[PDB]
RNA sequence: UCUGGUGACUAUAGCAAGGAGGUCACACCUGUUCCCAUGCCGAACACAGAAGUUAAGGUCUUUAGCGACGAUGGUAGCCAACUUACGUUCCGCUAGAGUAGAACGUUGCCAGGC
RNA sequence: CUGGGGCGGUCGCCUCCUAAAAGGUAACGGAGGCGCUCAAAGGUUCCCUCAGAAUGGUUGGAAAUCAUUCAUAGAGUGUAA
RNA sequence: UUAUUGGAGGUAGAGCACUGUUUGGACGAGGCCGAAUUCAGACAAACUCCGAAUGCCAAUUAAUU
């Protein structure tokens, strides 16, 4: 971290629908709308993410399409 | 017609044809040896002449080898010229024996019967040679 | 079980070949409870090495005494004469 | 796997590259440093006869103190033999010859050159 | 930082009582995160592809150069990449953006790692690293990022991502 | 004696394996405000510190399996002499290389503390 | 110059070998180069260690970068040895 | 010239660790004959991990001419 340089970052909050887990950095800046304490007191302009709603392993997806299976009685 | 592929440098000079053998006068491979005792050269031909010879009179029966593969180029400068203008281009090869060493190793076979088919091609090599089996 | 040899006596010349035309061997000793001693065993006995056990075995010598359960170590087997020269031996303690 | 490579041994290859250039004349000695992690130590040493001179390390318990590149360092710098020592000659083994173990020269040039 | 103390919380029981070491301080911990994107041009398009990885880890980023200036393309000396270590402040941090979700073509990234005890991955352009935008970027910007472990089995690198999707 | 710092000794000393501990001394880490700086990153360099840890480094005791050193006897070559036109013998001095007997898991100077 | 002469080729410097363990030592004997180049590829102070062999990893040259491990010099030294 | 000690250098010999040349055994490297390494052997003026006999320079060395 020599000066000069590098563009800023620093941190946000990820206003997430499954309890925003993100208070992580970035280089992204827009208008601070809902900063908070508990994380990050900072730009709190990130969005919305997919992170924890539907993994394709830790969730349940909707069921598989089709077998043979005639279950329609033709 | 055994030819080395790749050699560094194509004129050189001819072997000190003196002393005693190096080594390799242990056979190793086959139950039946063939060993020289004088000191000539055997340039090349004389070892498939004597290799046709002798697969022959045992139908191509048990293993045999050959030791002797020949490394030294020998130049002959061509046709009735004057003395002195840069060495002639090789036509052979060669590898000098000396005294005492195993040019042929047979197995596979009985005494009775090696014993003649060497004797069959050490008439086709310019060199006098001996019978010999294992030293133990 | 059957060998003799007298203890060489030290610094010989260049005619030690004339007495190699006679059928000796010459041969030094080595081992755990010895020290080296150049031997003259005469090889006509050396049909009765093969004839003990072959190569690998033991056999005394008793030069003087301390008859040395010795092995044969290496030969110097120069062919054309179909002979043996300077056989070694060494103890097995 | 990565092993983590020591200081030590590193800070020992460069060594003999430097004391190839100069050797304790025995009329122009040789102070070498050391230093570990806490204490740092200075020897002097002829080449010659492989003899030293004057010993002085800094945790011998001259005066208890902290701030190890304050006076601590300078305080064996100002530690001296009055001896036949003139100017002597560094051995500089760790970087920065004028800024890093400078407390040991600091005061080297008080009165010991 | 709060990634750190669920180092130094979680998985300090756990890998001290299932791999079963003696000592407190043996975990594998994570060391340095290498990044190397190479670039398929040795002639003007590096020159576009330096910002992209400068707005997902503001390090600057080295340019390096061939060693050999091999066959059928290159000279000596161009450049074809940008290596950037990530060491402690991003390395809780970069492997924190555990938002390779927005690829989401079975996120799942590997089975087999590598012999020795590293972990590298792969990723295929404009996916992750969610600070980006998909407006200013007509090119396939994919990177290769890694993970090495002061670890020494493979085993204990399948222990230790437990938190990145396998 | 032992631990450390600096010397000499051709690796007989080092790698290769295996077991033992403490940090009174090295390390490992705790960070980067300052000293300084990574064509980037304080991993390294430097600085500020001491709650943890012996697993690692280094230390110590075994193993001749990896390299290394290595004798006595031989044989080839060879200065001098003799004989001879033979890819030669014969006599008198020096004397390897490989290979075996094996030695070997360092030695010793000077400093400061036990 | 010339294994008689014209013909062909050579004519000075540099590096091996022949050259016989000091130096020296020929032949129309065997192999190669040069008639310059560099304002930094010179001077100094610091710091770093290689070509390869594996092992996997957006692009796939068999091989354009990235790491990990075993690498005593098997790389490099503007130019031939 | 000779004895004594100390030295420079890589031939004869040997050897395959080095660049190169080799014939044999098992070793992997496609969908019925070939592609790295390993064991046992060989070759060398421009191959040496080794390496003598003799000569060669010097002892402020001692005997003889
Ligand atoms: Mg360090
Ligand atoms: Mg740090
Ligand atoms: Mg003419
Ligand atoms: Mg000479
Ligand atoms: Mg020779
Ligand atoms: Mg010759």
């Amino acid at each position: 971290m020599k000066q000069g340089i590098h563009p800023e970052y620093h941190q946000v909050i990820f206003l997430d629908t499954t309890t925003n887990f993100k208070f992580l950095s970035g280089s992204t800046k827009t208008s601070s709308e809902m900063m908070e304490w508990e994380d990050g007191k900072e730009y709190p302009v990130i969005r919305l993410d997919i992170s924890s709603d539907s993994h394709p392993f830790y969730t349940g997806r909707q069921k598989f399409a089709a077998a043979d299976g005639r279950v329609e009685r033709f | 017609m055994l030819l080395p592929k790749r050699v560094k440098y194509r004129r050189q000079h001819r072997p000190k044809t003196t002393g005693r053998s190096k080594g390799g006068n242990y056979v190793t491979f086959g139950e039946f040896g063939l060993q020289a005792t004088t000191t000539s050269w055997i340039t090349s031909r004389q070892i498939e002449s004597a290799r046709i010879a002798m697969t022959r009179y045992m139908k191509r029966g048990g293993k045999v080898w050959i030791k002797i593969f020949p490394h030294t180029p020998y130049t002959k400068k061509p046709l009735e010229v004057r003395m002195g203008a840069g060495k002639g281009a090789v036509e052979g090869w060669i590898a000098v024996v000396k005294p005492g060493r195993i040019l042929f190793e047979v197995a596979g076979v009985s005494e009775e019967v090696a014993r003649e088919a060497l004797r069959l091609a050490s008439h086709k090599l310019p060199v006098k040679t001996k019978f010999v089996k294992r030293e133990e | 079980s059957l060998k003799s040899i007298i203890r060489q006596g030290k610094q010989t010349r260049s005619d030690l070949k004339q007495l190699r035309k006679s059928g000796k061997v010459p041969a030094v000793v080595y081992g755990y409870g010895t020290k080296n001693v150049s031997v003259k065993v005469d090889e006509v006995e050396f049909i009765k090495v093969i004839r003990e056990v072959g190569r690998n075995g033991v056999i005394e010598l008793g030069v003087g005494s301390k008859t040395i359960k010795v092995m044969v170590a290496d030969y110097q087997f120069d062919p054309l004469k179909n002979q043996i020269t300077h056989i070694d031996f060494l103890a097995i303690n | 796997m990565i092993s983590k490579i020591d200081k030590n041994k590193v800070r020992l290859k460069r060594h003999a590259r430097v004391r190839t250039n100069l050797s304790g004349t025995a009329e122009k000695p040789r102070l070498n440093v050391y230093r570990s992690n806490k204490h740092i130590y200075a020897q002097i040493i002829d080449d010659n006869k492989g003899v030293t001179l004057a010993q002085a390390s800094s945790k011998d318990s001259d005066i208890a103190t902290t701030a190890t590149k304050v006076e601590l360092a300078t305080k064996v710098g100002e530690a001296i033999a009055k001896k036949a020592a003139d100017k002597g000659i560094k051995e500089i083994v760790f970087d920065r010859g004028g800024y890093l173990y400078h407390g040991r020269v600091k005061a080297l040039a008080e009165a010991a050159r | 930082n709060r990634l750190k103390e669920k180092f130094n919380t979680e998985v300090t029981e756990n890998l001290m009582k299932k791999f079963n070491y003696s000592s407190v301080m043996e975990v594998p911990k994570i060391d340095k995160i290498v990044v190397n994107m190479g670039v398929g041009d040795a002639v003007q398009n590096s020159k576009v592809l330096d910002n992209a990885v400068e707005e997902l880890e503001l390090i600057t980023g080295q340019k390096p150069l061939v060693t050999k200036a091999k066959k059928s393309i290159a000279t000596f000396r161009l450049r074809e990449g940008m290596p950037i270590g990530a060491k402690v402040t991003l390395r809780g941090e970069r492997m924190y953006e555990f938002l390779d979700k927005l690829i989401s073509v079975s996120l799942p990234r590997v089975r087999d790692f590598q012999g020795v005890s590293k972990k590298a991955f792969d990723g295929r352009g404009n996916y992750t690293l969610g600070v980006k935008e998909q407006l200013i970027f007509p090119e396939i910007d994919y990177d290769k990022v890694s993970k090495v472990r002061g670890m020494d089995i493979v085993i204990v690198t399948t222990a230790n991502t437990d938190e990145e999707a396998r």
